[PDB]
């Protein structure tokens, strides 16, 4: 309950594949993709 | 300032050495089944800022990888990267310093920070230091204006500058430490100085004010 | 893109020899009806007129653009070929 | 209720404002977050989007069109093609940050609006596209994100409600126009940011070729404390049609430029002198406010006296609510010189795919360069304006009415300015 | 009238199907509303502005190259809007646009200069100086003068769809977006010599014919192509005896509106 700290400083020790890094570790929770039945529009 | 055109020089050739590490595959990958089948051109913007990332710059060699990769054409990659202002298509110095100079930072007088940034740099706007260490350029709004005025340093923004605060940034950067994100005139965040005017009760807590029948 | 001389039927002439000046290097001619074109509102029209002078005649049928089906939405196909790659 | 304004705490909708408390998932859940949101999934499209439309909320985005009616569009069987919600996350507009401040510091409010919205229109996904200089913004929410994916609230069991939805986020890579809604759909299928016309509207072939509904964070994030606590509250919020709360973020010259949260209809003297701790010299040393980011004109003193922060006030006022962006700017302020910076954002911020907007904002940012210098007669000033309206209302999206829109507010008020800059000049040199 | 709409011209009826587009609709009652991007065989683009019209009892001007009609619309192409949105489009080109007329291969040919005297002003209010663009090296065939390119994207879409090259494409941004290769690469397939004829202005000339006649000067001869099978219909434009020119002729069972490379 306290109020008069900052409470954000974990984006202080972020790197530059912080990003990145994340979304690799999030790849294996998402649903299969939809397929729009061609492997690209050419 | 920059030009929307390629010349051949022997640092930006297409023979420049590059190549994504195993692990930049690896995130590439992650990044191409984030979109649909048959749509991994949607891909573009974040394999070409993850060769930024990963190179500094963005040569005309990391495009046509980027392109070679994606199995997109190569000027569409060179369209996104010409349309897109983050992206580097020279080299630019260790530290990266965006000045914003839109209308509540010049309110705010950008300008006395802007100055006093190449009086401690010995350089212009838009150029980098002969040790390749600072490289300073003006920006549009950065989305922090109610902190105004404030830099952004590579992934950093630095909020509520003074000159006193942006020669002791620039003292810590040329140290080589990190000089800490956030503002720097002692409120943590985009409160208001000298006392909160709102939020200053405890937070209500779950299940408060919740309608009947939900 | 201008369609606006499409409209009216046109007669001319088939074209007959252009050589060179001696003097200068014009275009000398010896045909008089090398720059006659007559405008008419009706094929029919100029078929008349053209069997009323007694010169035979070749008739060309006109070529109107065929229509076309326009739409801005196909530039963004879900997944038919006409979705584009630029703007 | 006839005077507006005067927020209590127990009413404010983002509690974590300031960064004072945890932003991740367990004060998020202590704050009240995800709180009976199966419940609400379980209730299921068409209630929800009831509850938007008897809240009345209007677009955060600065269009200002109804939420309810909007997200109703997507209220359809499906034809086969999946449908996606995409979260305008880019903040472009100058004067503005409230949606970097709940990215950073409410993200799990985001992300079960995210849901709630998602739910409501009939979506496999949202697609967060976040400002590209926001990387610590982004980082916060792929960390919020993943901690609601663990938890279970997100990915193939919708806090268990037998509903499948993702939440990806998207970086940008600088581009304002990129904020925009058909834009932002370019840039996410990784064209260049141009916007696209309509029709077609992103409701029927939008990302990917998609239904989609592109809404503003602040949007997104008030819809589940909407649905929790029903839109008769937060209707009851507000004036008649301008219901609810606002984000404002006060900036320029006052005393303490900060973001806070207030009714909306607020006066907005009230609001300064509340909030922002007055003008900087008084609110008689106060000369000329833009209320709703650079988009929207200026209005003077004169008229900031007494006027209001709705929609349809600030239409009186010929002005508009954009996002709530207020710059405020004394009388020390050289305010022809801060309009010709907006031009010059602008100018350098225009996609340049259509005529209008490209050639006409280059040419207005020339012009008002050299009001500035003061280097014009005073016909220029007509024609300026003349160019402005060529520009309003003839280009593909709303950069070029947002670019017109600030000469016209100058143009409006402080002319004798310009002409007075102008005739110094002439003298000066003749 | 089954599977069709009615939508009115200046207050005349007209039955157009569904999708029709408000140019459709105007050119199918018999006006041509102006265009600078909109091809009928390329796709939609939407971006020169030249074409906004005025609806009846609607307060904003709608593109008539890619608005559909809908219902009982009434198109008022000769309005007091529609003339004054042709006006404000022609003025913003030819702001930026160079004073290249003498020196240009357009020169009674342009859709620009053509259209700037029936549907814009006829003078100029631009005071301030002109943009400049370094030009491009695509090939021997194709002479390019980007500084009078109006960035209709003609060129891009074609290269696109038809030609399916993708090697053209805008980059930067704003007033200074460029069309062209980001790179010093040489645009040659075959079917490249139409860039030369969709270009509305001089931006994409042809470098074999260029500097030598005018189109008032040239007669036009319709004739057929012998350099394949195909038959294309042709233009043959000579001027004094003298043959100089090769351009398509419009044949939709045969070439349509273009021609190959050896032929041109
Ligand atoms: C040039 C331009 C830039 C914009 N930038 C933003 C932006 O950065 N963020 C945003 O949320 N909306 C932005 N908008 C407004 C969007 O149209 C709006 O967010 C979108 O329609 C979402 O609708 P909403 O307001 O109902 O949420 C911009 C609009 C224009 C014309
Ligand atoms: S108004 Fe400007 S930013 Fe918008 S589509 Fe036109 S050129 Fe692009
Ligand atoms: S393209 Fe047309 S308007 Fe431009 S210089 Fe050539 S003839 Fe003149
Ligand atoms: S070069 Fe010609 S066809 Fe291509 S965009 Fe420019 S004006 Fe259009
Ligand atoms: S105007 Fe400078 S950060 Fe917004
Ligand atoms: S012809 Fe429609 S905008 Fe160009
Ligand atoms: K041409």
């Amino acid at each position: 309950t306290d109020t008069t700290t900052y409470k954000n400083l974990q984006h202080h020790d972020y790197n530059t594949y912080t990003f990145l890094d994340l979304n690799l570790d999030l790849s294996k929770f998402r649903l299969p993709q939809p397929s729009s039945g061609r492997e690209s529009p050419r | 300032g920059a030009l929307f055109v390629h010349r051949d020089t022997p640092e930006n050739n297409p023979d420049t050495p590059f190549d994504f590490t195993p692990e930049n595959y690896k995130r590439i990958e992650a990044i191409v089944k984030n979109y649909p089948e048959g749509h991994q051109a949607a891909a573009v913007l974040p394999v070409l800022d993850l060769a930024q990332r990963q190179n500094g710059w963005l040569p005309i060699s990391a495009m046509n990888k980027v392109a070679e990769v994606l199995q997109v054409p190569p000027m569409r990659v060179y369209e996104v990267a010409t349309f897109y202002t983050m992206y580097n298509r020279k080299p630019v110095g260790k530290y990266h310093i965006q000045v914003c100079t839109t209308t509540p930072c010049m309110l705010r007088d950008s300008d006395s920070i802007l100055e006093t940034l190449q009086r401690k740099l010995g350089i212009k706007v838009g150029e980098t230091t002969p040790d390749k260490l600072f490289t300073l350029i003006e920006v549009e709004c950065l989305g922090a204006c109610v902190n105004a005025p404030m830099v952004q340093i590579n992934d950093n923004y630095y909020e509520d500058l003074t000159p006193k605060d942006i020669e002791e940034i620039i003292d810590e950067l040329k140290a080589g430490k990190v000089p800490k994100p956030g503002p720097r005139s002692g409120r943590f965040c985009c409160e208001p100085a000298g006392g909160l005017t709102s939020l200053t009760e405890p937070p209500k807590g779950p299940g408060f004010g919740v309608q009947a029948g939900l | 893109s201008g369609v606006n001389n499409t409209k009216k039927w046109k007669m001319e002439f088939d074209t007959r020899e252009r050589w060179e000046n001696p003097l200068m290097g014009w275009a000398s001619t010896a045909d008089p009806l090398s720059n006659m074109v007559l405008t008419f509102s009706a094929k029919e029209d100029a078929i008349a007129f053209a069997e009323k002078n007694g010169w035979s005649y070749d008739v060309e049928e006109k070529k109107v653009p065929k229509p076309k089906s326009k739409s801005y939405g196909a530039n963004f196909s879900w997944n038919k070929r006409t979705r584009v790659s630029t703007k | 209720k006839t005077s507006f304004g005067s927020l209590k705490d127990e009413d404010r909708i983002f509690t974590n404002l300031y960064g004072r408390h945890d932003w991740r998932l367990k004060g998020a859940l202590r704050r009240g977050d995800w709180y009976k949101t199966k419940e609400i999934l379980l209730k299921g499209p068409d209630w929800i989007l009831g509850e938007m439309k008897t809240s009345g909320l209007r677009g955060r985005g600065g269009a200002g069109f109804p939420t309810g009616l909007k997200w109703s569009f997507m209220n359809k069987p499906s034809d086969g093609r999946p449908k996606y919600l995409v979260v305008n996350a880019d903040e472009g507009e100058p004067g503005t940050c409230k949606d970097r401040e709940i990215m950073r510091h409410d993200p799990h409010k985001l992300v079960e609006g995210c849901l709630v919205g998602g739910r409501a229109m009939g979506a496999r996904a949202a697609y967060i596209y976040i400002r590209g200089e926001f990387y610590n913004e982004a980082s916060n929410l792929q960390v919020a994100i993943r901690e609601a994916y663990e938890a279970g609230l997100i990915g193939k069991n919708a806090c268990g409600s037998d509903y499948d939805f993702d939440v990806f986020v998207v970086r940008g890579a600088g581009a304002y126009i990129c904020g925009e809604e058909t834009a932002l759909i370019e840039s996410i299928e990784g064209k260049q940011g141009k916007p696209r016309l309509k029709p077609p509207f992103p409701a029927d072939v939008g990302v990917f070729g998609c239904p989609t509904t592109v809404a503003n964070v602040e949007t997104v994030a008030v819809s589940p404390t909407i649905c929790r606590r029903g839109g008769t509250w937060f209707a009851g919020f507000g004036r008649e049609r301008n219901s609810g709360t606002k984000l404002f973020n006060i900036s320029g010259h006052v005393n303490h430029p900060c973001t806070v949260e207030e009714e909306m209809s607020v006066p907005l003297k009230e609001l300064i002198e509340k909030h922002a701790g007055g003008v900087t010299g008084g609110w008689d040393n106060l000369l000329a406010v833009i209320p709703g980011g650079s988009s929207t004109p200026l209005i003077p003193k004169s008229v900031c006296e007494t006027v209001l922060m709705d929609f349809d006030a600030l239409v009186q006022a010929q002005t508009g609510l954009g996002t709530a962006a207020v710059i405020v700017m004394d009388r020390s302020t050289d305010i022809v010189k801060a309009i010709a910076r907006l031009i010059e954002f602008y100018k350098h911020e225009s996609c340049g795919q259509c005529t209008p907007c490209r050639e006409g904002v280059d040419w207005m940012n020339k012009v008002m360069a050299r009001f500035v210098k003061g280097d014009a007669r005073p016909a220029e000033i007509d024609s300026l304006w003349e160019i402005s309206k060529q520009i309003e209302g003839h280009t593909i999206c709303a950069l070029g009415d947002g670019a017109a829109w600030p000469v016209q507010g100058l143009i409006r008020h402080f002319r004798p300015e310009l002409e007075d800059r102008m005739q110094r000049f002439a003298q000066q040199h003749r | 009238a089954s599977n069709l709409i009615e939508v009115f011209v200046d207050g005349q009826s007209v039955m157009v199907e569904p999708g029709t587009t408000v140019l459709q609709a105007c050119e199918k009652v018999g006006m041509q509303i102006p265009r600078f991007c909109y091809h009928e065989r390329l796709s939609v683009a939407g971006n020169c502005r030249m074409c906004l019209v005025e609806i009846e009892k609607a307060p904003k001007v709608v593109a008539a190259c890619a608005m559909p009609v809908m219902k009982g619309w009434n198109i008022l192409t000769n309005s007091e809007k529609s003339k004054k949105a042709r006006e404000g489009v022609m003025e913003f080109l030819l702001a930026n646009h160079p004073l290249d007329c003498p020196i240009c291969d357009q020169g009674g040919e342009c859709d620009l200069q053509d259209q700037s005297m029936m549907f814009g002003s006829d003078r100029s209010r631009f005071l301030e100086g002109k943009r400049a663009v370094e030009d491009k090296n695509i090939g021997p065939l194709v002479k390019t003068i980007m500084t009078r390119c109006i960035q209709c994207t003609r060129c891009i879409r074609f290269a696109s769809e038809i030609a399916g090259v993708d090697d053209l494409g805008t980059t930067g941004r704003g007033n200074d977006m460029q069309v062209g290769t980001y790179i010093e690469k040489m645009f040659m397939s075959e079917l490249s010599g139409n860039v030369i004829d969709i270009c509305p202005v001089g931006a994409l000339t042809s470098k074999p014919y260029a500097f030598t006649a005018r189109p008032w000067e040239t007669r036009k001869t319709e004739s057929i192509d012998v350099m394949d099978a195909v038959g294309s219909n042709i233009v043959v434009s000579t001027r004094t005896g003298e043959v100089m020119r090769i351009l398509p002729r419009m044949h939709e069972d045969i070439n349509e509106e273009w021609i190959s490379d050896k032929t041109r």
